[PDB]
């Protein structure tokens, strides 16, 4: 929801750039690692399914 | 039941895509149901 | 009956949520109606 | 009542507002017609 | 048919209107077809 | 069917046009299917 | 309906960020409390319903 100072959110950028991009948020992806005491948060970008025709 | 499973999985997938993608996927599913209705009759 | 009531209810909710959300929810309810139409025949 | 004059009144109203509101009301009227189609059968 | 020609014109026009105008005119024509479907049965 | 293959090609091509073009082409194909439904009955 | 000086409303930001968030305004939610003489106006964000399958 962070917006550039003119009013375009990161969500708007995704909508106008990757319209069919599935976006989910999971509690277990927060604090995956600890650098020294700060719980490192995670982002995972992955293809869900791949068609069986090509391979 | 197979078509219902496909429709519900596609709804769950399209729920969290952005607005344009959600509308596009929902309209595509609507058209699929219309094509099936055409095929039945 | 109960189905129609639920429809009207979700419709009034889908009239108070932005424009993209409203259009997505209305198309989803439309698709639910078409799925019911397929189920009847 | 007549169910047609009200439909044209809603059509005029929807065409008179902005684009998102117009598309929302048109899909709502489409849903109403689909629900009446379900009710007939 | 007269109706066929009318629909074709509507499409040609909506295709050369802008995006929201097109997405509104197409749903208006879809609603007209749905009203005819209700009338026939 | 020939019509089925044609609609599939239309969908595939629409999937690569931007969101407004996507929704316009999908609604146009929905209108074509509804017109064929009217023609059958 | 308040905008940035470049033409983006708060409603537009909600549309592009939380498109399915229901927005209602109530007369009884205005002037809920008193600071000293200024009627304090309120905002309540809440989940409508929670599915029963999870719990």
């Amino acid at each position: 929801s962070v917006t550039t100072p003119y009013g375009i959110s990161v969500s708007d950028w995704i909508e106008q750039t990757y319209p069919k991009m599935r976006i989910v948020s999971a509690p277990e992806l927060s604090g995956v690692q600890m650098k020294a005491q700060e719980p490192e948060d995670a982002l995972v970008l992955f293809v869900e399914d791949v068609n069986a025709a090509v391979d | 039941a197979v078509a219902a499973a496909e429709s519900e999985r596609q709804e769950s997938a399209a729920s969290e895509m952005s607005g344009e993608g959600e509308v596009a996927e929902l309209i595509s599913q609507v058209k699929a149901i219309l094509a099936r209705l055409e095929g039945t009759a």
